[PDB]
DNA sequence: ATCTGACACGTGCCTGGAGACTAGGGAGTAATCCCCTTGGGCGGTTAAACGCGGGGGACAGCGCGTACGTGCGTTTAAGCGGTGCTAGAGCTGTCTACGACCAATTGAGCGGCCTCGGCACCGGG
DNA sequence: CCCGGTGCCGAGGCCGCTCAATTGGTCGTAGACAGCTCTAGCACCGCTTAAACGCACGTACGCGCTGTCCCCCGCGTTTAACCGCCCAAGGGGATTACTCCCTAGTCTCCAGGCACGTGTCAGAT
């Protein structure tokens, strides 16, 4: 096809489902990481690292469309840093 | 094959009360004729009904090859793959229809156990095979519940090793083969009608006998430091004083008997993965601060004195990394196979093993690993620089290289320590082989 | 052959997370072309999240004595941040 | 109590809670009998909004897609969960 | 041993929609819906006890809670839904 | 002149516009009420500060464009990602 | 009474923020965020107010409605 | 109020300097603040746990909840100090 | 009381008060009052010391504002505080 | 140099400190048993890595014109000061009608057990 | 994009039983409310002067248009790692239910601090 019409196809397709994307080994292996910092041994049970990973996609998901208006408004299509590091500065994260 | 003409004489009677069978002849005996053997008997009234054997990969072709080769002409599919295997579901004959073309179906423990659907739809099968009773050793195995879904009007399964951990793999196969089932004549009393196993005994000095040895090593200081530091708690420190490449590491929860049995094995697993120790032990001579590692070494050189090939094999990948580094160091020329290595890649390796010109006598080796029927005859010596929790491994372990070929005779160096959780585990190996060897009187 | 000093190391956890994946999570958000600095810019604004819930999670257990993390411990740090969780 | 009143929800049930809920000293008659009430109206309007939403769709049974839909749909139930995040419930095109 | 509100949360249901099923996972958000709202409301109510300084959540409180915090024409329909259900239970 | 105010920590609003407006919205919640000569001065403390940092978030929104002159776009944007409406 | 915020007051309040230079449009977008603003905090005050059986918004009024809105107001009370 | 204290803590760390008057009302509202957010916090988590007494636990965890960073992992220590040596004296 | 400046006594009355919870224990006023004394501390140092920058002998609303705002901590703790009197 | 603040001080009355009970939750222990590490086996199979065009979009430069800032002279109307007036905030004292509590009573709703219709996955279209 | 037809499994169903919600007297206390004092909020006047307003004028910035070239996307092919199921044995770790003792609230007396009322003083306004 010509670039930029099976993006449109894709951004129809994942906003339509609710199946999470992410791999949960990989994510369950950098919560541990972060982990071991705070306590030495400790121990999560599986619906913990579930509740986590939700969270954080619609955190991600979030901050990605307001990266997209800030974008937007600058005249563009391509999200670049500066807009991500312009939106969380309006939010107030750290 | 007087045996094997008692093996059918056997299956032969058991068709006929209707109970269920749990052959037990041991391994060498051929374990394949008997089976096909059975199938083929059954052509007296009609081969041509529902038929069933499930198996490993291998297994499978040897099978095929088999049913080819002794018996003229047996209708037999090998099952194997996914969507590919619904175009041969047809090919093959009828749906249900069982002509005299309705061709054995032969598959594996993954596909039967991943769609029963398409097989739960066939009729009541005369006879369902399993290959390898230890398979199904556990009761609350997702093969066995989804085993149960077929309606199977008859059961069988082929092993020689029926029992190997405990009691209960015998109680959880005795509710398979026979779902309504001092003390010792007592259970010879249920087991003597179904069970028949023929020892090598029919069939001796088949191969020149072998000699098992433990030749115990004595732990070194700084062993002892690490296991004290373990024993209570700081070898989180000791090792972490440095605090580089890595801060504020998990701890040991790992089971005392592990973490202390990989210091027994080498201190180095614990160091590595403590520390951040970029580099390997470069000492090279630090590697000698094992005392199972020098006993190792001397037991080396002293049968490079003569040259034979060894065998090592182990429990873990990280330890014969270890060793494999130790010697490339000092030049040696190793070949290796472990579960991490492709499958044509390491079979090329044997066939380079194998040559006999060529002097990579070394040969490091997994212990799980191998799958079932290699042939590893060029080397004479097998040296065990670990324990099991499970005899049954370490013999075919030392049979694999023990096996018909072998013209010098074979010696086995299972290595330990004293004063330690390695000379528990013997202990504990040598009371599963007791299990066995009191059963083995049964007969 | 025997590796030299060389021990065998592994790739890091957060380089687990998969540059398809970022961009999955972004065409979510409706956007249409994505630059390429993007990537090791979204990693670290999901450690910055990740710290501060699992440093609330793991006080919440302490005081329990205990040395697990439920999820009823993280569904807690979430609303003490803003963020509520409906369904565990 | 729930049965003089026309409320479905229960009474004695929210009192109990509120008053084992270390709330305050002493509840009052009415407070539970209020409190039931608006709770009821509440969970009426979501799950109305949520039913209109599934017909749609095609189905005869709500799933969290459809509250989700819903409640991001309507203004005032938004201003009301600002923040909350319905498991399994996707987002609004 | 485990008490929760879905008995009542299906019977709305039937009186808004007559003949809609509800599903599992589903009526797990209906639930803690109700409880999240109803610790809010209770919450405040008692912050605005401890700060008129009384010992009594009255009705005039849970009142006063309700108006902050269902936010915007929610509130006057349950305000009265609820004021009626007073006034009725008044007159028993 | 930014550098003036930058400084300095007097009001900017004159004070009886003020007190109307505070007045006038509170009529359409309840008819008849007084107001403490105080909350009118926290009234307009808060107000005053809420809009300079609106009007910095909008500078830095039109920083972002390559402009330097203020828009009504920009305080929409910067409302928008606030979460104000 | 809106009209009382004039034209000057906004631009000193936006030369306190950072802004350079004003366009022309800014000004009604400015009075209308103030209103609404306003019109949140007072019928806040004037809950808590009536709750007390008063006709005076009074100390404390103000100021916990702005610590409701995430706005802690230390001093004037 | 706690207009003594916050004048003794000052003459303590600044010993020359004054503070005027409109300073300190906005003083004693901080630590007043504080105060109440650090008891509220301890309360909800007593209920969460089922328990009927505010221990010195909660007034640990609850500093720990609610002052952020580093701020707290003195915080922490400066009560631990002095809860130890009441309790020894 | 043993240790402090700060009243000891008084914090655990206002502990009884406004009724937090059934019993409080003997340790909870101790250590409440060494944590805000802890927290006081700090501020009226940067203030004083914003102060000494500004040479003024007094400290006044702007220099409390000028401190909190500077130093990252506090910045955070004080999220929106609008001094009364103060300025940016 | 002075006036808007800023600094002594007092009484007293009101609240912290001390001494003690009966109470009574919490620290201690034993138990059962069940989900949770750490290191390896084999077999699936779908997602992720890589390489290569090619085209679209980011970016820089230039030019016009229009809307913003500055300046100066009118004209509002805010700020201050002072006077008068009364609504209503704040507090006190009486007296109950309302909530806690206990006990007797028992039907509503709750854990585990039925079944069958609607709704996901396909190949076929 | 329709279309059957498929199963086929969870959405409704029922059912004793336990405990928790009613209903009735005392039971005391928490509530309303009636009345009085006096603060402070509102309305209005007159005058000064500072901030707002209107209009003219110049020019800096915003926006459209153009051209170059970087780098992101789509596709095909090869890689890889998530995912499943299995070892054995450890051995732990939570939840529940077990039990005694030392501290909470409770009094009760009695000490001596902090709150509203006053004199000083000194800065920076
Ligand atoms: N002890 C024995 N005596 C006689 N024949 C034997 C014996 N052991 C094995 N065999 C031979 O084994 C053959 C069947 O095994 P086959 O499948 O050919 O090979 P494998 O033994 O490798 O499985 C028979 O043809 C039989 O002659």
């Amino acid at each position: 096809f010509r670039p930029g019409t099976v993006a449109l196809r894709e951004i129809r397709k994942y906003q339509k489902s609710t199946e999470l994307l992410i791999r949960k080994l990989p994510f369950q292996r950098l919560v541990r990481e972060i982990a071991q910092d705070f306590k030495t041994d400790l121990r999560f049970q599986s619906s913990a690292v579930a509740a986590l990973q939700e969270a954080a996609e619609a955190y991600l998901v979030g901050l990605f469309e307001d990266t997209n208006l800030c974008a937007i408004h600058a005249k563009r299509v391509t999200i670049m840093p500066k807009d991500i590091q312009l939106a969380r500065r309006i939010r107030g994260e750290r | 094959k007087s045996y094997q003409l008692k093996g059918v004489k056997w299956l032969i009677s058991l068709w006929q009360n209707g109970l269920n069978g749990i052959l037990a002849d041991q391994m060498g005996l051929g374990k394949t004729i008997q089976t096909i053997g059975f199938l083929s008997h059954l052509k007296g009234n009609g081969l041509d009904g529902p038929y069933l054997v499930i198996a490993p990969l291998s297994t499978l072709s040897n099978w095929f090859n088999e049913i080819a080769r002794f018996t003229p002409s047996i209708n037999a599919i090998i099952y194997h793959g996914d969507k590919n295997q619904r175009d041969e579901l047809r090919r093959k004959h009828m749906p249900k229809t069982v002509g005299p073309k309705f061709p054995i179906v032969i598959t594996s423990y993954e596909v039967a156990m991943n769609d029963a659907k398409r097989i739960l739809r066939h009729y009541p099968w005369k006879y369902v095979v399993i290959d390898e009773g230890h398979r199904l050793k556990n009761h609350k195995c997702k093969l066995l519940r989804e085993l149960k879904h077929l309606k199977m009007d008859n059961k069988l399964l082929l092993t020689g090793t029926p029992l190997q951990n405990n009691l209960s793999e015998l109680w959880s196969l005795l509710n398979f083969i026979l779902p309504d089932i001092q003390v010792v004549s007592k259970l010879h009393g249920i087991l003597r009608p179904f069970i028949l196993r023929r020892m090598k005994c029919d069939v001796e000095l088949s191969l020149p006998r072998k000699k098992e040895i433990i030749m115990y090593a004595t732990m070194t200081d700084h062993q002892k430091k690490f296991q004290e530091h373990l024993v209570n708690n700081t070898l989180e420190a000791h090792l972490g004083e440095n605090a580089i490449r890595g801060q504020g590491w998990k701890g040991k929860l790992n089971n005392l008997v592990i973490q202390l049995r990989k210091n027994c094995n080498h201190p180095d697993l614990l160091q590595g993965q403590i520390d951040g120790s970029y580099l390997y032990p470069p000492v090279e001579e630090i590697v000698g601060q094992c005392g199972k590692f020098r006993l190792l070494e001397r037991l080396l050189v002293r049968l490079f004195a003569n040259n034979h090939k060894v065998l090592i094999f182990s429990q873990w990948t990280k330890l014969l990394d270890i060793m494999d580094y130790y010697f490339s160091e000092k030049g040696f020329e190793v070949c290796r196979i472990d579960g991490s290595v492709k499958l044509d890649e390491r079979r090329r390796q044997i066939k380079d093993f194998s040559d006999e010109k060529s002097s990579c006598s070394i040969f490091l080796l997994s212990t799980r690993a191998g799958g079932l029927g290699i042939n590893l005859t060029a080397a004479d010596t097998c040296i065990l620089y670990d324990s099991d929790w499970n005899p049954q491994m370490d013999l075919q372990a030392m049979d694999r290289c023990h096996r018909i070929g072998q013209t010098k005779p074979v010696h086995v160096y299972r290595l330990s320590t004293a004063q330690s959780i390695e000379t528990r585990v013997l202990k504990r190996a040598y009371s599963k082989l007791k299990l066995e060897h009191v059963v083995i009187g049964q007969g | 052959g025997g590796a030299k000093r060389h021990r065998k190391v592994l790739r890091d956890n957060i380089q687990g997370i998969t540059k398809p994946a970022i961009r999955r999570l972004a065409r979510r958000g409706g956007v249409k072309r994505i630059s390429g600095l993007i990537y090791e810019e979204t990693r670290g604004v999901l450690k910055i999240f990740l710290e501060n819930v699992i440093r609330d999670a793991v006080t919440y257990t302490e005081h329990a004595r205990r040395k697990t993390v439920t999820a009823m411990d993280v569904v807690y740090a979430l609303k003490r941040q803003g963020r509520t969780l409906y369904g565990f | 109590r729930s049965s003089k009143a026309g409320l479905q929800f229960p009474v004695g049930r929210i009192a109990r809670f509120l008053k084992a809920g270390k709330y305050a000293e002493r509840v009052g008659a009415g407070a539970p009998v209020y409190l039931a009430a608006v709770l009821e109206y509440l969970a009426a309007e979501v799950l109305e909004l949520a039913g209109n939403a599934a017909r749609d769709n095609k189905k005869t049974r709500i799933v969290p897609r459809h509250i989700q839909l819903a409640v991001r749909n309507d203004e005032e139930l938004s201003k009301l969960l600002g923040d909350v995040t319905i498991a399994n419930g996707g987002v609004m095109p | 041993s485990v008490e929760t509100y879905k008995i009542y949360i299906f019977k709305v249901l039937k009186q808004v929609h007559p003949d809609i099923g509800i599903s599992s996972k589903a009526m797990g958000i209906m639930n803690s819906f109700i409880n999240d709202i109803f610790e809010k409301l209770a919450s405040e109510s008692s912050k605005l006890a401890r700060y008129n300084k009384k010992p009594t959540i009255t009705s005039r409180e849970i009142q006063t809670a309700v108006r902050l915090v269902l936010p915007g024409e929610l509130a006057k329909h349950a305000v009265s839904e609820g004021t009626k259900a007073v006034t009725k239970f008044t007159s028993s």
